């Protein structure tokens, strides 16, 4: 069970990811309560998105202290099994908005062919105290669930557990997994749709040098899809044979390399979480006049 | 020309005249004499009812006589009477021309006065047999946009539009039976004296003048301006008035002495004012800026006591009911709000 | 031949304003602090008053 | 402006009737709705009330569950479906207009009536007499008394005094126990504190007799009081 | 609430019957394509509005393709521009016309100032405000026939001492557009719309549905936040 020169990458990869993150959530976070006044749906589900993310950092010094010191924990399991809820919640509430901002962004460029749109930039709110509060309710069972059976050593800490003989947690991972295959194909036909649409768009006229509607359907759209497509999809793409191996036992080579991977993965996640907020900067023309 | 030449030497004598008549009479000033009395201190209100409902930028709003209801337009094109107490409303008058600028409540409580860059001043009545509000008569002559209109009592009115001249209306008739006469820039604001005898105006370029109803001519003018008067108020008393600009400057004027008495100004205001009103007393002085909030001085004293944050935009409009328990404020954010 | 009829009535209005009686500054300045001492009593915004009597309470 | 109403007759006791009435010379889509019934040789009584747009709906206690009430602005009209008809509704039914605002009086035309024959806790508002005979020129008080204060936090004091000339549908005389109607003289007047209400009448003529009533709005349901008559 | 009696319950279902009204009236006014409608005065506006024809301000509404325009011309007013021109701020569009043909005429007050002169000075001073930097301005060039006819007579020389072309139709149309196009200052957030007038509305009416379409993409993908 030896784990050598593979906690300095983890440690110098999460050193970065939480120093560059930390200043694009602070820099980006007051953008919103600002000079902003009369938020938009968009705008007030990416303050969302910033605030989700922000909770997800603290988490990082954790997991880096961890690490650094000697592979040990020292604080008990309360500690732990709440940090890592919280970063898995955060995670996930992060997927779900961004679900939710494919799909809106769907109809306003679709409907804009007709005429404007009205004052319905009110459910946003609605959707977001619900989605909160759901995700506060299910941090909340899992935290009461997961202390119930009690039986944990204060050395174990962020690694792989023995197994899930007591089922109940690895039903629970496999729903969360699911729903991920679903938001994803709604963001790719949503994007691709738009793509497509404004590509059209841009066609058909040739008097005017209208370039503007040629940038933005194919290096705004395209780009955030391709990274959403190549930086999520791995660490769900590998998550299934995780669960099975959770279930069904081997030896201990097979175990060490499918969690080496998974860990792989969950650095990933981390960096496209981390990359997501400054790509508001570079994409809106206004802002980055501005700034 | 001869006839030319000596009629400019005499206009020219008679403004040195006045000029020297007016310096002769000045002694002392407001503030030294003022300077013994004790400052009163810091003024702070805080905001009660928030009146919600219009879709664009409000233009006007009057108090009613009551110390209750008010009105108020908007470029929506709709005119909405609330009930302060209970924020209800309880008419909702939509308009033949969205483009209001002014709007007047008359002092019995049954007509509404509306106008603005349209030309025709129109006049709502609110009392009806039917059960709703229908327009009584349009009056019309003007040849510029309407800017204030003030009612006198159910059979006459008082407007001021962009032709640089006013105008006293007669309802039951519809003609103008007297115009006043001699202003060179657009006519901005007025303001009517508490015993409805005389009224005074404000005109774009940087003047005012003293009017009288039943004579018709002309009695004072009074200068000191650097650019355009934006609003304009009497004192509770009725022997002097206020005038609010837009180079970041509010005056007094006094009419008996018909000289300038305080100057309200500060050096880290750069913006226009943009609406001028007192207080029962005559002690606060509340002046609506486009800084995106109000501020109120000390009358005798020239120095601030209290700014009245909370709007998002332009405040254009403001209010201070006749028992002064509350005063309200508009925006260009289509929201009002109470403050005492 | 039309601007002098303009030039006659400047000029008729400027003699018209040159014949007002004024008083001193002094007097108008302690008529308005003997006004706003007499009726500072009832400013209910100078002086507030107790939340039993507002009625945006 | 006027309202119209029929729908009356004669009828077994096992039947359902419909009364209809119509409005025309005001906007009939702002003015609440209220139907009141008379029984001969007594006092008026209220039935049902329905307001603008159909929001809120009041039934008697009486009649509650057994009459129904529409309304229909595109043709401006008032249905009242009876269904069960027992020996006790024979009477005159009234349809009343009433517009509730700040400044409003409510109860400002009565109709003309409908007279409708069959063959075979609340507040309690008094009355202090019951006839009255007098002579022209000299004033004439009338007492009204109630069981419950009258007065609300805000002020205000729901009273209302109507009158009822012979031959002639009621018509509204004073509004809140202090605010004088429009169209009737400044002669009548009407005071009074907490339980007791009094309405005075100075220089009578000869055209000024009837019955007067004393009706509280406090609180639905709305109950009428006695009838007072006075005598030339 | 408990402490309302019955009769102030009735005024509070009045007042959500209000609001209610003005909700949904509020929908409705903002389905509308608003346009402000400026020029020199005699430079042609009269005939560009009777060819899409369906005191101070003069209101015009007409359908076209199941969208509704209501356009605002201001000719008749005579006052000060500055103290009612932030009423317009919220238009789509602000149309200006030029006469193609006043490069030779002069002022009727003095000669000195030419009519292009003066019709430039005020695109430069409309399209420079700082309450329209983001509203879009379509320019008309009219009474372009005349101009042809008359070309030949006349050399642009005179309007313009540094010119040196051609002087024929398409080189002093092309230096004219690009004149007027070089007076913007901003050239990122408001664009300029060119167009020669025909004698046939349907050219007309089409290129200004293009124009307002492409205005309101252009604008919703904006706040989008895509573009
Ligand atoms: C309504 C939907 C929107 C809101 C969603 C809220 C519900 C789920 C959101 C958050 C749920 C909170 C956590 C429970 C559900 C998901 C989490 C889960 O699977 O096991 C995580 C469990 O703690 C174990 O964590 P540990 O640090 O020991 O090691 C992990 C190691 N990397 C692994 O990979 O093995």
């Amino acid at each position: 069970m030896d784990e050598k020169l593979l906690s300095t990458v983890l440690t110098t990869s999460y050193s970065v990811i939480f120093i560059v993150g930390l200043v694009g959530n602070i820099i980006a976070l007051y953008v919103f309560l600002g000079i902003h006044r009369k938020r938009n749906s968009i705008q007030i589900y990416l303050l969302n998105v910033a605030i989700a993310d922000l909770l997800l950092i603290f988490c990082l010094p954790f997991r880096i202290m961890y690490h650094i010191n000697q592979n040990k924990w020292t604080l008990g399991v309360i500690l732990c099994k709440v940090v890592g809820t919280l970063f898995y919640m955060n995670m996930y509430i992060s997927i779900i908005l961004l679900g939710f901002i494919s799909l809106d962004r769907y109809i306003k460029i679709n409907r804009s062919i007709q005429q404007r749109k009205a004052i319905t930039t009110k459910q946003s709110i609605y959707v977001c105290c619900i989605v909160w509060m759901l995700a506060l309710g299910g941090f909340l069972t899992m935290i009461i669930l997961t202390l119930k059976k009690g039986g944990h050593n204060s050395t174990m800490c962020f690694h792989y557990r023995d197994k899930h003989n007591a089922k109940g947690e690895a039903i629970f991972n496999f729903i969360l997994v699911v729903m991920f295959w679903l938001i994803f194909l709604l963001i790719i036909l949503s994007y691709i749709k738009i793509g497509k649409n404004l590509l059209r768009i841009s066609k058909r006229r040739s008097k005017f040098p209208n370039s503007g509607k040629y940038a933005t359907t194919a290096r705004n759209s395209f780009i955030v899809l391709i990274i959403f497509t190549i930086c999520f999809v791995p660490y769900h793409a590998f998550r299934f044979i995780y669960i099975s191996s959770q279930l069904n036992v081997s030896s201990c080579y097979w175990k060490e390399i499918v969690h080496k991977t998974n860990e792989i993965m969950l650095v990933l996640s981390s960096f496209n979480s981390c990359l997501d907020p400054v790509m508001y900067f570079l994409m809106s023309s206004n802002i980055r006049k501005i700034m | 020309g001869s006839e030319l030449d000596q009629l400019r030497q005499e206009a020219e004598q008679l403004k040195n005249q006045i000029r020297d008549a007016r310096k002769a009479c000045a002694d002392a000033t407001l503030s030294q004499i003022t300077n013994n009395i004790d400052p009163v201190g810091r003024i702070q209100m805080r905001t009660r009812r928030t009146l919600r409902g219009h879709l664009a930028k409000i233009y006007a709003m009057h108090w009613g006589t009551d110390s209750r209801l008010l009105v108020s337009a908007s470029q929506d094109g709709k005119l909405i009477i609330w009930d302060s107490y209970t924020t209800n409303k309880v008419h909702a008058i939509p308009l033949r021309s969205s483009w209001v600028m002014t709007c007047a409540y008359a002092p019995s409580g049954n007509y509404v006065a509306c106008g603005g860059l349209d030309n025709i001043c129109s006049i709502y009545n609110l009392k009806t047999r039917e059960g709703n509000v229908r327009v009584s008569r349009e009056l019309a002559g003007h040849t510029g946009y309407l800017s204030c209109c003030r009612f006198l009592d159910d059979n006459q009115i008082v407007t001021s539009s962009g032709d640089t001249t006013c105008a006293l209306w007669d309802i039951e008739t519809g003609q103008q039976t007297t115009t006043f006469t001699g202003h060179t820039g657009d006519v901005m604001s007025l303001s009517l004296a508490p015993d409805t005898r005389l009224f005074v105006s404000g005109a774009c370029d940087a003047s005012a003048k003293l009017w009288d109803v039943r004579e018709g001519m002309c009695r004072q003018t009074f200068t000191g301006h650097e650019s355009d008067i934006n609003a304009i108020c009497f004192f509770p008393n009725g022997n002097a008035f206020a005038t609010g600009s837009d180079d970041a400057t509010c005056r007094l004027f006094d009419l008996r002495a018909d000289q300038e008495l305080m100057t309200y100004s500060h050096d880290n205001i750069i913006c226009g004012i943009t609406s001028v009103s007192f207080s029962k007393s005559g002690r606060l002085l509340l002046a609506g800026y486009d800084d995106f909030n109000c501020n109120v001085w000390d009358a005798l004293k020239a120095d601030r006591a209290g700014v009245l944050a909370g709007h998002d935009n332009r405040v254009s409009c403001l209010g201070v009911t006749d028992d002064g328990m509350a005063v309200a404020t508009g925006s260009w954010d289509s929201f009002l709000k109470i403050w005492n | 031949t039309a601007s002098i009829a303009q030039a006659r009535k400047l000029v008729e209005q400027l003699k018209m304003e040159a014949n007002i009686d004024r008083i001193k500054v002094s007097k108008a300045a302690a008529d308005l602090m003997a006004y706003c001492e007499a009726h500072a009593k009832e400013d209910p915004l100078l002086t507030p008053v107790p939340a039993s009597e507002n009625p945006f309470r | 402006v006027q309202l119209v109403e029929s729908g009356g007759g004669l009828v077994q006791p096992g039947g359902s009737r419909k009364l209809s009435c119509s409005a025309s010379g005001f906007a009939f889509s702002s003015f609440g709705m209220h139907w009141v019934r008379q029984a001969p040789e007594k006092g008026l009584e209220w039935v049902a009330y329905i307001s603008s747009g159909s929001g809120t709906i009041y039934y008697a206690d009486t009649v509650k569950g057994r009459f129904t009430i529409s309304r229909d602005d595109p043709k401006n009209t008032l249905f009242l479906q009876m269904t069960s008809l027992r020996s006790e509704d024979t009477a005159m039914y009234y349809c009343v207009r009433s517009i509730y605002y700040y400044g409003s009086s409510p109860f400002d035309f009565w109709g003309q009536g409908t007279t409708l024959t069959v063959s075979s806790s609340d507040i309690v508002m008094t009355q202090a007499t019951s006839s009255v005979p007098v002579t022209p020129g000299e004033s004439v008080s009338i007492s009204c008394r109630s069981s419950k204060s009258l007065l609300h936090s805000n002020g205000n004091t729901y009273l209302y005094w109507f009158l009822q000339r012979p031959g002639q549908s009621p018509q509204l005389l004073i509004y809140r126990m202090s605010n004088l109607a429009s169209g009737v003289p400044d002669r009548f007047s009407g005071s009074g504190s907490g339980t007791a209400f009094t309405l005075t009448i100075s220089r009578l003529e000869a055209e000024d007799v009837g019955v007067y009533y004393c009706m509280q709005h406090l609180e639905y349901p709305l109950t009428f009081g006695a009838g007072t008559k006075l005598e030339l | 609430g408990c402490t309302l009696s019955a009769e102030d319950k009735a005024a509070v279902e009045r007042s959500k019957m209000i609001d209610r009204n003005l909700r949904e009236d509020g929908e409705k006014a903002a389905r509308e394509v608003k346009l402000l409608l400026l020029g020199a005065g005699e430079s042609g506006k009269s005939t560009i509005v009777k060819q899409m024809k369906i005191t101070g301000i003069v209101e015009t509404h007409f359908t076209f393709k199941d969208l509704h325009f209501k356009m605002f011309d201001v000719g008749g007013q005579r006052s000060e521009r500055k103290k009612w021109i932030h009423c317009f701020e919220g238009v789509t569009a602000i149309i200006f016309c030029v006469a193609l043909s006043d490069y030779d005429l002069v002022l009727a007050e003095d000669e000195e100032m030419n009519r292009m002169h003066e019709s430039m000075k005020l695109f430069d001073s409309i399209c420079n405000n700082k309450w329209f930097t983001d509203t879009s301005i379509i320019l008309f060039l009219n009474k372009k026939d005349l101009f042809e006819e008359k070309i030949k007579k006349s050399p642009l020389t005179i309007c313009y001492p540094e010119y040196a072309g051609s002087n024929t139709y398409e080189e002093a149309a092309a230096y004219i557009q690009c004149q007027f196009e070089d007076l913007n200052k901003r050239k990122d957030t408001k664009e300029i719309y060119t167009h020669f007038t025909c004698a046939t509305d349907t050219k007309n009416v089409q290129f200004v549905f293009d124009a307002v379409t492409d205005v309101i993409i252009k604008n919703n993908l904006k706040d989008c936040g895509l573009f």
